[PDB]
């Protein structure tokens, strides 16, 4: 009755909705069959345009008439592309006002919200039923069911004697779809006073599953309803569309999501002559000074190149980098703000970390009895950078936990039966304090520094930041420090958060450059003087160096040369990359080890 | 054969189409393109004398645009010939090379178009036999050679398939079908197969079978 | 070289256009140049603008025609198949032939277009339901190419009816795919 | 000369009748690059020249400086030369150097009157008019409104006499009363746009987007000369009524378009914000509630929970807001608004649709237009301003075609950052309490505030200034005092000081009120520039601003107050 016109009302819409002189649905859904994807993403915005009183119908009751929009959505398909199919899912866009996610209450149950959050866990997916056979156990006779996904269905109780529940389905001619749940954590700037963060179950459907990963702000549209598990009910959100900054499609396969015209842009933002100055600026602009950790940290971002050797060698291609130096140098905050710029990141505290925290953990399911794998900081971080602050007070077996994952970029795990090798490929960027808090001069350097050799040598990098009181820089730096507390220049001097994110995924997804003979023997001859200085260096002292240049070093400035060409999407790494390669690792780590 | 002004352009239109779509280089309208020159140049003058001296302003704007309609037809077809030109130059070397061959290029090209070939053929050769070909050995020092592993000489891609409309006739050739409509038949030889044009059809035909009507003008690319 | 790589072998839709736009189309004109200077053309007729008479329909090129309407010194009378009528009549055509393409002129939707930018008062149909219709009557076409490009092969292919922007845009795929099936079957041999 | 209200069709083919010719372009506009009523008027007659197959040339032009060069840099071949929004009050054969024997074509004895190469017509809405201009010249025609003959007969005699010449006493006397005409200040008596108007009707090429641009160029006027627009409403709806359709029947179609005549609101971008966003930075609802301090945040909730909205309802944004409450707002603000003093919020405005789009008013599309303009995108640096200044200039010309949304939609979401910004300089302002209340009129000076880049453009000075005059300035029930509003930038070490005209409590219709209240500034700033070795700039079109050195303000001020003729 009701349900037809609501029907034709929607078919309308994807038929007549016209903003100039191309028809945006049926064009959309045309083009959405061509290539097999079942489904019509609509903005809100245009059907309070056509007919408010449809919009009325949709926000007054969700669950009851998106089930027959979508049937509209099916039949025009049919229409468009078959000439005389499941259902066709609704995706939907709106730009009304997030509810804060501890902000949903009574208030808001059956009805379209928007909330963003984080996505700590996914689930594996699960399988749905959307249309049954079914038949009689005494009498065989056979029947059908359709359902929807949108809850307020069962079984019949009676045939159609034949006693209560007759009726057992047919699995070999149903059809069934894909579900998925997924826990959303809100935003650790919105949580209140003294609370801890708040989770929210939510289910998504066919093609909205797997679009994200744990760990990725996401904004979500959906509906905020109840299902019974007394007079209580535990909500959760049916989503009916997912919006995120990261192209985690992408990430996970091939290159996606660039758009040509977004693409042009990173060519010709990579035809710029001088990039390499304008991603230095561009990192921490609110930090003065500080350019040789600057340039190291777009290195970091931008990364190696991986190789795979016939034999199956595998060659790391991750920059780790550390950081020690005397309070009130800005290291922390540059480390919160490559968590912020790196598509991937996780800043954790060595003081508030574990060996398990960090790698993985084996828990038991308190339903199955089953143990399974959780993965931790290192994992949640793979395929990005993790950000170990204070990475002095880490206790010794928390700290070894980190070598094979920091050099092999594996987590081997033999525990509890479980027996795996997870895959860790992630980049390291620690800060830290020396023995006294301060860099002593007075004493030797293998008194300040109470890491070991080896850890030590898994990092390419070791900046020795010592504040010296000179005059002329104290000014400034106050200087800038003043003009910061009491005060947007994007104009090729500087680059946003967003666009120097999106430019790390496109170089890191299509560049992975090659050294050419004239940088291999160049870097040879310099790796030859560099040993021959440290033991000229450890002959004049009984003492054996504390900063290690081993072999590792040598790959650290490979990788830092092919890092440099990734950069300016270069194929091939030239002499002009190993020279400034050469001079930042002096900068760096032979300036660690001279003192 | 003048007729009229009016025909002239049909017959400019045709030829433009059939070179912007044809694989090989078509014979040179010289008469059409004579008469077409010099009515420009005529008509050029009529519209500055015209307007050295408010109804009339119409007229003017709607000569000045026909004649803008008119050069740029001709600037495509004599651009798109030149390219064709610049294909295929060593082919017509050949051709011109041979003598039992029957084209002659003074009859395929107009006088710019013979000049423009020599000139750049002899600015190429220069260019190459400067930087790569005065290094090899006397063996393979020409840059048109047709008995090593590759045969250098470039020639029209006879087999291309292209768009056709059958008009008819503006006959021996045509014939009824089982339907008793007017139908052309022609032979594909690879396939030894037979297949019926009717008139007032579209096809996607070989070009090399259905070249001659093309020539005699019984059917028309689109 | 002296032409471009997108123009080579094909034409441009601006190309499609100007071809178009030699047509003949009928006109009503808002001025009486007939009389009881002079127009002086070389690529179209030039006596039916000499011979003008306001409220008198009269035939011209299609560019001078909206060269007119610029001014607002013609009212396009616009084609008899561009009426609702005419438009239902094809569509139930096309659905009730799905092996065959109706008999619409061979620039439908260019002159459709141009029309509908240009003449938008000169039509006496809504123009919203003329545009609806073009829409579904390209569906249908639409849905037909697609069926029928799967007997692609090394011999003649047969694709009456069809209009001349749908071919411009079909030319690249059939000539390239064809192409390739010949040479494949030619080295067989 | 100038044109009366019929001459307009006279004017037009002259126009037509010389600078017509599809060899070659003999037409050239100057447009005001900063007043809205001469952008949408310049984009009328841009149409009107292009029906009519015209070549022109528009020129943005900010200052007088810029005029004259462009003026000198003009070729020899153009015939008529059109200045729209400036012009009327300077004097331009002697400001340009226009010596009318070297523009003389041919002279008939005959006749009595000379052709000449060049004419220049002026469009300026401004007063009073320069009589040099009007009545001496012939080269300049001045497109009037009336004045002329309403109310200018007798300076017409006495300047007719003073050319024409015991006689000491008459000469003495028609000095005098020229230069009492002289002595009084400026102000705008009409739109550009609205005669503009006038003349398509004459002509008949009157439709529906003339008369959109018509509207917007009238409610241009509607902050600041509200007494212009409260005169002009009246032929506007009859306008309105008479080009739309009767039947409206008709269901929306993707090609409709509709200009209606709806309740429209004294509230900031209602219709693309939050309902209360537009009352939290509206001048009017700020003025009668001081929402600068915590008390007026306290009564604004206040109004919200008695009306019956809730909060979380209000900050929704105005598409997805509770369509009871929506539907119900008519009723809701009537009798709710005349408790908190906010009644005057009432008022009716033109709302225009274009077919399954969101339905946008006149005053929310001037003011997307405006902040387009504003922040849209030695000498050296003064010139890459007013530079950037005309290239803006192009951007807010662009967004009147219906073609281009996203610069409509680009240029609201710049009008409501620029709001906020005004929001928060004026909060600045008043609680440091850094408005001085001299004797003569008010004072107020930037010198460290946070965003003080913004303020080298005239119209956002402005903006702030009626901000600034609307609240504890028009209330308080204080004497009505003319203010002043100074702000610098150190990269030039300059002020830009900008006198401001005091307005009447909006809404109150009274003999007083009726009464127009002039600009005075420009006859000060330009005594005591003249009698100081001030260094000021006076090149700016609008008078009342000039630019003034670091150093010089000070002595400056000194000299205003002591002048007593502000
Ligand atoms: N250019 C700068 N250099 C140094 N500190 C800065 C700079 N700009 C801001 N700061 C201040 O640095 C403080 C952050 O501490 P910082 O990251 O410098 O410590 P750290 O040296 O890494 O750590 P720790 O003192 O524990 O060794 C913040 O208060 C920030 O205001
Ligand atoms: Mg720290
Ligand atoms: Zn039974």
């Amino acid at each position: 009755d009701d349900n037809t016109e609501i029907i034709k009302s929607f078919k309308n819409f994807i038929l007549e909705f016209r903003l100039d002189s191309q028809f945006i649905y049926r064009d959309q859904l045309r083009n959405n069959i061509l290539v097999k994807n079942y489904s019509l993403t609509v903005n809100m915005e245009h059907l309070i345009g056509y007919n408010e009183d449809i919009y009325k119908k949709l926000s007054d009751e969700p669950s009851d008439i998106i089930p027959l929009f979508e049937t509209a959505i099916t039949q025009v398909a049919k229409r468009i592309s078959i000439l005389s199919l499941p259902t066709f899912q609704l995706i939907l866009n709106s730009n009304a006002n997030q509810i804060p996610l501890r902000d949903l209450d009574s208030e808001h149950v059956s009805k379209i919200v928007r909330l963003s959050g984080i996505i700590i866990s996914t689930s594996v997916l699960s399988s749905r039923a959307t249309y049954l056979s079914i038949m009689c156990r005494n009498c065989r006779h056979t029947t059908s069911i359709t359902i929807n996904n949108f809850n307020s269905v069962s079984l019949p109780r009676s045939c159609l004697n034949c006693g209560p529940d007759p009726y057992i389905i047919i699995h070999e001619s149903s059809k069934f779809i894909d579900q998925q749940f997924l826990k959303l954590q809100e935003i650790p700037e919105l949580v209140p006073v003294g609370e801890m963060p708040r989770n929210l179950t939510m289910t998504c459907d066919r093609y909205l599953t797997n679009k994200v990963i744990p760990g990725t702000r996401v904004t979500i549209v959906g509906i905020y309803s109840i299902y019974n598990s007394v007079a209580i009910r535990t909500p959760y959100i049916k989503i009916l569309g997912i919006q995120s900054d990261v192209e985690t499609s992408s990430i996970w396969n091939s290159v996606t999501m660039f758009t040509e015209e977004e693409e042009e842009e990173f060519l010709q933002l990579s035809r710029n002559p001088k990039l390499y100055e304008i991603l230095t600026n561009s990192i921490a602009p609110s930090i003065f000074g500080n350019e040789d950790i600057k340039k190291a940290i777009v290195c970091l971002l931008m990364g190696g190149s991986k190789k795979i050797l016939p034999d199956g060698m595998r060659l790391r291609g991750d920059i780790n980098v550390l950081l020690l130096g005397d309070p009130g140098t800005a290291k922390s905050q540059l480390l919160k703000f490559v968590e912020k710029v790196s598509p991937i990141a996780v800043y954790t505290s060595g003081k508030g970390s574990s060996a398990a925290g960090l790698t993985a953990s084996v828990q038991r399911d308190p339903m199955t009895r089953e143990f399974y794998l959780e993965g931790g900081a290192m994992v949640l971080a793979d395929g990005g950078v993790v950000c170990i602050d204070e990475f002095d007070k880490m206790r010794d077996e928390d700290r070894v936990a980190i070598h094979e994952a920091m050099e092999q970029q594996t987590i081997s795990i033999a525990k509890a039966g479980i027996t795996t090798v997870l895959n860790s490929r992630t980049s390291v960027l620690a800060a830290a304090n020396p023995i006294y808090g301060r860099y002593d001069d007075l004493k030797s350097p293998g008194d300040n520094i109470d890491f070991q050799t080896t850890i030590l040598s898994r990092f390419d990098m070791i900046f020795i930041v010592k504040d010296d009181h000179n005059e002329e820089r104290d000014i400034s730096i106050a200087n800038h420090v003043i003009n910061i507390h009491t005060g947007q220049e994007e104009n090729g001097s500087e680059i946003s958060i967003e666009k120097m994110k999106r430019y790390i995924t496109y170089c890191r997804l299509k560049c992975a450059p090659r050294l050419s003979p004239q940088a291999a023997e160049k870097l040879s001859s310099n790796f030859v003087t560099i040993r021959k200085q440290l033991l000229i260096n450890e002959l004049e002292s009984t003492e054996r160096s504390s900063i290690p240049i081993t072999i590792r070093q040598l790959e650290a400035i490979i990788r830092i040369t092919e890092s440099l060409a990734k950069l300016e999407l270069s194929p091939i790494a030239q002499e002009r990359h190993v020279d400034e390669a050469i001079r930042l690792f002096q900068a760096s780590t032979m300036d660690a080890a001279s003192q | 054969i003048y007729v009229s002004p009016q025909q002239d352009f049909s017959d400019l239109m045709k030829s433009w189409k059939n070179e912007r779509c044809s694989p090989e280089l078509l014979p040179y309208p010289h008469q059409l393109m004579k008469r077409l020159l010099n009515r420009i140049s005529m008509q050029s003058q009529l519209i500055e004398n015209i307007s050295m001296g408010n109804e009339s302003k119409l007229p003017l704007l709607c000569m000045e645009t026909e004649l803008e309609r008119l050069k740029f037809v001709i600037r495509s077809y004599i651009r798109c010939r030149l390219s064709k030109i610049d294909k295929f130059s060593l082919y017509l070397r050949q051709l011109n090379e041979d003598e039992n061959s029957l084209i002659s290029l003074t009859d395929l090209l107009s006088k710019d178009e013979i000049k423009y070939h020599d000139t750049h053929s002899l600015i190429w050769l220069k260019l190459v036999n400067d930087s790569i070909l005065k290094y090899m050995p006397e063996e393979l020092q020409a840059i048109n050679d047709t008995e090593g592993s590759v045969n250098m000489i470039d020639e029209p891609d006879w087999n291309k398939f292209v768009f056709i409309h059958v008009n008819g006739p503006p006959d021996p050739l045509l014939q009824e079908n089982e339907f008793g409509k007017p139908c052309y038949t022609v032979t594909i030889p690879d396939l030894k197969e037979e297949v019926e044009l009717t008139i007032g059809s579209i096809y996607v035909m070989r070009y090399e079978v259905i070249r001659d009507l093309l020539r005699d003008d019984k059917v028309a690319l689109i | 070289m002296s032409l471009p790589a997108h123009l080579q072998q094909t034409f441009s839709p601006e190309e499609i256009q100007f071809i178009v736009e030699n047509e003949p189309i009928k006109i009503f004109p808002r001025i009486t140049t007939r009389q009881k200077t002079r127009w002086q053309l070389i690529t179209t007729d030039d006596k039916a603008l000499n011979n003008m008479v306001a409220m008198r329909s009269t035939e011209v090129v299609l560019w001078i025609a909206l060269l007119l309407k610029q001014q607002s010194k013609c009212s396009i009378v616009a084609p008899q198949w561009l009426t609702t009528k005419e438009l239902d009549r094809k569509i139930q055509y096309e659905k009730t032939h799905p092996d065959r393409f109706s008999e619409l002129p061979w620039n439908w939707l260019v002159l459709a277009r141009i029309l509908f930018n240009k003449a938008k008062d000169d039509f006496h149909d809504p123009i919203h339901e003329l545009r609806g219709k073009i829409q579904d009557l390209r569906e249908i076409r639409q849905i037909k190419v697609l069926k029928g490009l799967k007997y692609l092969n090394e011999s003649h292919l047969q694709l009456d009816n069809l209009s001349l922007l749908e071919i411009n845009e079909l030319r690249p795929f059939i000539t390239e795919i064809m192409d390739k099936l010949r040479e494949i079957h030619t080295a067989s041999l | 000369m100038y044109y009366g209200i019929s001459q307009f069709s006279e004017a037009y083919n002259k126009i037509l009748r010389n600078s017509s010719s599809h060899s070659s372009c003999q037409l050239v506009i100057f447009v005001s690059c900063l007043n809205i009523d001469a952008l949408c008027a310049t984009k009328m007659l841009s149409l009107l020249f292009k029906k009519q197959l015209v070549q022109s040339q528009i020129v943005p032009i900010f200052g007088y400086s810029e005029l004259r060069r462009h003026y000198s840099q003009l070729d020899d071949n153009i015939n008529s030369l059109l200045l729209v929004g400036f012009g009327g009050v300077i004097d331009l054969e002697a400001f340009l150097e226009i010596d009318p024997q070297e523009y003389v074509i041919d002279t008939d004895e005959k006749s009595g009157e000379q052709s000449f190469r060049r004419d220049i017509y002026v469009l300026d809405a401004h007063r009073p008019w320069n009589l040099d201009n009007i009545f001496g010249s012939q080269i300049i025609q001045c497109f009037d409104d009336g004045t002329v003959d309403d109310t200018l007969g007798e300076q017409k005699e006495a300047y007719y006499k003073l050319l024409e010449l015991q006689r000491k006493k008459q000469i003495h006397e028609y000095e005098g009363v020229l230069e009492e005409y002289y002595s009084q200040g400026t102000t705008v008596v009409n739109s550009i746009s609205a005669q503009i108007y006038s003349l398509l009707s004459a002509i008949g090429e009157t439709n529906l987007s003339n008369l959109w641009l018509n509207i917007l160029g009238t409610t241009s006027l509607d902050i600041a000369y509200a007494q212009v627009y409260n005169r002009l409403y009246p032929l506007l709806q009859d306008e309105v009524k008479r080009l739309t359709p009767s039947s409206r029947n008709s269901v929306k179609t993707p090609d409709t378009l509709t200009l209606n005549i709806q309740p429209d609101y004294y509230l900031f971008l209602l219709r693309h914000s939050s309902l209360y966003d537009s009352f939290y930075y509206s001048n009017y609802v700020n003025a009668k509630l001081s929402l600068w301090n915590e008390n007026g945040k306290k009564r604004l909730h206040k109004m919200f929970a008695r009306m019956g909205i809730p909060l979380s309802t209000a900050q929704e944004t105005w598409l997805y807001m509770d369509h009871s409450i929506k539907r119900e707002l008519g009723i809701i603000f009537d009798k709710n608004l005349d408790r908190y003093g906010l009644q005057d919020i009432i008022r009716d405005g033109f709302v225009r649709t274009l077919g399954y789009r969101g339905s946008i008013s006149a005053s929310e599309f001037v003011e997307a237009l405006t902040a387009l303009l504003e922040v849209g995108n030695s000498a050296q640096k003064l010139t890459n301003l007013r530079k950037r200044w005309v290239s803006n200039f192009w951007l807010s010309w662009d967004a009147l075609d219906d073609r281009k949304v996203e610069l409509l939609n680009r240029g609201i979401q710049l009008a409501q950052d620029l709001q906020r910004a005004i929001f928060n300089t004026g909060v600045a302002i008043l609680e440091k309490k850094l408005i001085k209340h001299l004797r003569i009129y008010r004072l107020c000076v930037l010198q460290d505030g946070p965003d003080l880049d913004l303020y080298r453009n005239p119209l956002t000075l402005l903006r702030l200034g009626n901000w600034l005059i609307e609240c504890c300035a028009e209330s308080e029930d204080k004497q009505l005092l003319p203010m002043v509003l100074a702000s610098i930038d150190e990269n030039t070490d300059t002020y830009l000081v900008a006198g401001l005209t005091p307005r009447y409590p909006r809404g109150l219709d009274t003999i007083h009120t009726k009464k127009p209240i002039l600009n005075n500034f420009s006859m000060a700033f330009q005594q005591i520039t003249a009698e100081t070795d001030a260094k000021v700039r006076i090149d700016n079109f609008e008078s009342s601003i000039i630019e003034i050195r670091r150093e010089d303000l000070s002595p400056f001020l000194e000299k205003l107050t002591l002048s007593g003729l502000l």
